């Protein structure tokens, strides 16, 4: 009566299976890493600059005090 | 199904890591003709060149 029933696969298959690698590449030139960096380095420079000349002005009028109160 | 991604992630962590390339690459280099008289079998062979596979 009953036909025959065990594990077997659906018809017609299976869902395909991937199994090549797969290592995309993100993507950023090295040129353009070189010049990100280059830029950055040069703003701190920059920035750094103008901070640096400015705490010389600021320790310059502080020798100006001392100089006054010594006397 | 899902099995190639676990593959990839390995992969990732693995094959291009300069350690990981400076402590396999160049060591235990084997001749086919040494691997073949040793006795060597699978991978031990194919990592020489020598194609066979049972």
């Amino acid at each position: 009566a009953s036909k025959v029933k065990q594990d077997m696969p659906p018809p017609g298959g299976y869902g395909p299976i991937d199994y090549k690698r797969n290592l995309p590449r993100r993507g950023l030139s090295g040129y353009s890493m070189f010049a990100v960096g280059i830029g950055t380095l040069l703003f701190g420079y920059w920035s750094m600059m103008k901070w640096n000349r400015e705490r010389r002005r600021l320790q310059i009028e502080d020798f100006e005090a001392r100089i006054a109160l010594m006397p | 199904k899902n099995f190639s991604f676990r593959i990839d992630e390995l992969e990732e962590m693995l094959t291009n890591n300069r350690i990981w390339r400076n402590r396999t690459v160049d060591i235990g280099v084997v001749t086919a003709e040494d691997a073949l008289n040793y006795g060597f079998s699978g991978v031990m062979l194919r990592g020489s060149g020598i194609q066979w596979d049972l």
